[PDB]
């Protein structure tokens, strides 16, 4: 499958970024305020992440936004 | 070893389970289970090597992980066994599971912090150490991100599926394993993680002790499936790249195969498990 497009935006006050590229070897990378958020693509082309692991979302940007939603302001840890 | 429905524990059994879990936390042993789980759920991938999740070995892998945890609990209090949470039956926030004498309740709405029970951060007895963000307090949002826990009718519809698993042996599969895991269909295991919320909905989900009770019920459902389908068994049985075949060993232990874990009775029984019937 094609790699998703990169993105860069401020969402709920935090900078979220995505780009094509202990954990699998990532084909796509997401960052929240510069700290990497581990994300993974599912067979059906949806995504999850460590911060929201059991609830598929359609895109890496959706996973970034879901992570920022759940973090409620907390810094991510590498 | 009899694994009991959580709702049926006596007050003394609840006390002894809680105390053993808090001692595994105090001694540093608990957190290494969280870390192992995190490592596998971040590594198991639909297009490559997959052992603990998204694959046929999801069920034997979690069976051996829960045995390692129960053995650690028995090393503290030999009387303790892992209880299970039948979320089809005990499906509201008022269930005794969530009382302050057992796991404590939901998180408060501002920051999702659990405020009562033995695992509340205010106790000083449940630091969240293995984590993905700065917060070090247990969080939950019961029923917050998804409305309802699975029902028994939904569980029965999954137990009725005859094939243990099916190619391509990942989150896209038809078959029992992937319906129980929940990536396709009505969704059992994944949805329960989402329903609890907080750390339980993340890749460090054993930070919530309810992790073990949920997985012990998922483990029971595998046993129930086997009683419903004595004629049907683990697949695949050989030569499958990236997937653990029946006679291959599983990481991280390497000394056990799915074949060694199909029959739970070599290790424990349940309070109740129907024999095969029609
Ligand atoms: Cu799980
Ligand atoms: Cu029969």
């Amino acid at each position: 499958p094609a790699a998703p497009e990169s993105f860069d935006e401020v969402y709920k006050g935090r900078r979220i970024q995505g780009r094509p590229a202990h954990e699998h070897g990532g084909g796509y990378e997401v960052f929240v305020d510069g700290v990497q958020l581990h994300v993974m693509r599912n067979a059906d082309g949806s995504w999850i992440s460590v911060v929201s692991q059991y609830d598929p979302v359609p895109t890496p940007r959706a996973a970034a936004r879901a992570a920022v939603d759940e973090l409620q302001g907390a810094p991510l840890l590498p | 070893t009899v694994r009991k429905n959580q709702a049926t524990l006596t007050a003394d059994e609840k006390r002894r389970f809680v105390a053993a879990v808090l001692e595994l936390k105090r001694s540093g042993r608990y957190d290494e289970f969280v870390r192992t789980h995190n490592e596998f759920i971040m590594s198991d991938t639909d297009s490559g090597e997959r052992t603990g999740h998204r694959s046929p070995s999801f069920l034997p892998w979690h069976r051996r992980f829960l045995l390692d945890f129960e053995q650690a609990l028995q090393s503290v209090d030999s009387s303790v066994t892992l209880p299970y949470w039948d979320w089809s039956a005990d499906r509201t926030v008022r269930a005794s599971l969530w009382a302050p004498d057992f796991l404590g309740g939901t998180g408060r709405s501002t920051d999702g912090r659990v405020m009562d029970g033995p695992f509340a951060a205010s106790t000083g007895n449940w630091p969240i150490n293995v984590r993905v963000d700065s917060r070090t307090y247990l969080r939950r949002s019961l029923g917050g991100s998804v409305a309802e826990l699975p029902t028994r009718a939904e569980v029965e519809s999954v137990l009725a599926i005859s094939a243990y698993d099916l190619p391509p042996y990942n989150s896209a599969s038809e078959g029992f394993r992937n319906h129980l895991e929940g990536w396709r269909g009505v969704n059992l295991h994944n949805r329960v993680h989402v329903w609890v919320g907080g750390q339980m909905a993340t890749g460090v989900s054993p930070n919530d002790p309810v992790f073990w009770l949920h997985h012990a019920y998922v483990d029971k459902l595998w046993a129930e499936w086997q009683r419903r389908h004595p004629d049907s068994a683990y697949v695949p049985t050989g030569g499958t790249p990236d997937v653990v075949d029946l006679n291959e060993t599983m990481k991280p232990w390497n000394t056990v195969r799915p074949a060694d874990l199909l029959d739970h009775t070599a290790y424990y029984t349940f309070d109740a498990l129907e024999h095969h019937h029609h």
